């Protein structure tokens, strides 16, 4: 009978864990949609048809949506306990009839200022005009480390005669870890996210030395400024990392409450 | 958020009719069982009276 | 999933997407009568500004 | 075994599969209202990621 | 590409009405059978009381 | 302004049929349970009468 | 073929070729009005330059 009471309490606690996970993911569904709309706005702003005045029109809308992301992260609560603000940390849900049979749960901080919601950015210090084409030096290497802790060597052999904008497209196609773009002055920029790149990115090679690169500026969603074409081109990559962080976190919660789906049934038999 | 919050208070506060009716049927059968056993239990002193008196 | 009377999340979910569908129809029907995708700054802030100046 | 009143394990199996049926209908009702097999990572953790990317 | 990627997402995210309605009517019939058997199953203690009382 | 004021008045005054029908069905089901339980409730003093009365 | 509602790629194909047909008539009717095949470098950049020189 003590076991029967224990399982009765266990299924109640597990159902509470499902409710907490469901509430966190429910607010998370809108968090994804705001980022997708922000990526929509960033895509439109990067167009050259938008004048200076229009780029501000996106910027106020994106800033409002960024404020909305902070609102959802902070205000989302379950019984007065904030879930997506990062103050919840890790809680162990007791789903057993005896002490020490709990299972942990973690929800990362879903603020727009979270480190996982962005990455680092490297800017070419030399602008290339519309008439610049790659010469006899094309090799460009990027040496960094993945989140798994192993060194990754990524080599691009750019094709001669391609202007800077074609070069940005080619670097994007060749490798998925980094993302290339071009700003107002024609300065190639690389974005190394915070989930697939840890540590500084060592850019080298004949093309890398000629183009030149500076220190990595750490950026997040809250730093998105679509008032400039470089900011909007960069913003597309930032929210790609943000959506990746959100989606990878959602699949962690879905597998978590799926685990309760099997657990609650198991404790029933 | 409102819907999942409503689902949560359902999971704890809202009663389950399937279990409650089964439990309160066990309650009713106990009532008939207890009334019957009580009627049969008080005949023991009556048997004692008929033994001597 | 115990049987429920007081709380009916199945109906609450059902009507929640009913509002989403109704709003989608209300926006679409407005665009058909007027003939404009951008009838307000709600639809596209950038599109409204560029179309207004054009 | 024996006849008894205290336990109703046979009824417990009947109500246990009632949650199975109620849950099964609850997922289906959500899927028909929205029109999406995927409303959360519950149904497909991997399918949700690829659909969002698409 | 937009049309083809839209069709691909349909095969992964979009629901099949032909499959979902059949599975939902399966769940509806399941609970009616479960409630029916549950109603008849709670009478087991009632049989016990009628055996003695 | 007339259309927008009418829309705002709608969000405050006009009733939500989707919510209200569910509310009234919940009320109908709730009282059906209340009346049913009321019928069984008054049989408790009847069990008192049938106990030994 | 899963008979869904949110995705209607059959109509997307129809309106994709509808736009192609709309493009087809618009250039043809413009050519009829002006009386020239090459009303723009869109049609034939080669023909536009040689016709301009001629």
């Amino acid at each position: 009978t003590s076991q029967s009471r224990g399982l009765d309490m266990a299924v109640k606690n597990a159902n509470d864990g499902i409710s907490i996970a469901q509430t966190a993911e429910g607010a998370m569904n809108e968090t994804t949609n705001i980022l997708q709309r922000m990526r929509d706005l960033a895509l439109q702003s990067s167009n050259g048809s938008n004048s200076s005045s229009e780029r501000r029109a996106i910027q106020e809308e994106v800033s409002a949506l960024n404020d909305e992301l902070n609102r959802i992260a902070e205000t989302t609560s379950f019984g007065g306990n904030k879930l997506l603000n990062g103050s919840f940390g890790s809680k162990s849900f007791q789903i057993g009839a005896d002490s020490g049979e709990a299972v942990m749960l973690s929800m990362g901080s879903m603020r727009s200022d979270t480190q996982a919601m962005g990455g680092k950015s490297y800017r070419a210090q030399e602008g290339k005009a519309a008439d610049w084409r790659v010469g006899a030096a094309t090799d460009l290497t990027l040496s960094y480390t993945n989140k798994q802790g192993e060194a990754r060597e990524v080599t691009i052999n750019a094709k001669q005669g391609d202007d800077l904008e074609e070069l940005a497209t080619y670097i994007n196609g060749q490798t998925e870890d980094v993302k290339a773009s071009v700003g107002e002055d024609g300065k190639l920029q690389l974005f190394a996210s915070s989930q697939k790149v840890n540590g500084d990115v060592t850019i080298g090679g004949g093309l890398g030395g000629e183009i030149g690169f500076d220190a990595g500026r750490n950026v997040t969603v809250a730093d998105v400024n679509v008032s400039t074409v470089a900011g909007s081109q960069e913003a597309v990559s930032i929210l790609d990392g943000a959506l990746k962080a959100v989606d990878s976190q959602r699949a962690s919660l879905g597998a978590f409450q799926n685990r309760f789906g099997h657990a609650i049934s198991n404790l029933d038999n | 958020v409102n819907e999942n919050v409503n689902a949560s208070r359902s999971r704890i506060r809202d009663t389950d009719y399937a279990r409650e009716t089964t439990a309160m049927t066990k309650a009713q059968i106990l009532q008939q069982a207890s009334t019957s056993v009580l009627a049969q239990a008080k005949q023991s002193p009556s048997a004692a009276l008929s033994l001597l008196g | 999933m115990a049987i429920n009377v007081n709380t009916n999340v199945s109906a609450m979910t059902a009507q929640r997407y009913l509002n989403g569908a109704a709003d989608g129809m209300q926006k679409s029907m407005e665009r058909l009568s007027s003939g404009y995708k951008i009838n307000s700054a709600r639809d596209d802030a950038a599109g409204l500004q560029i179309s207004n100046r054009l």
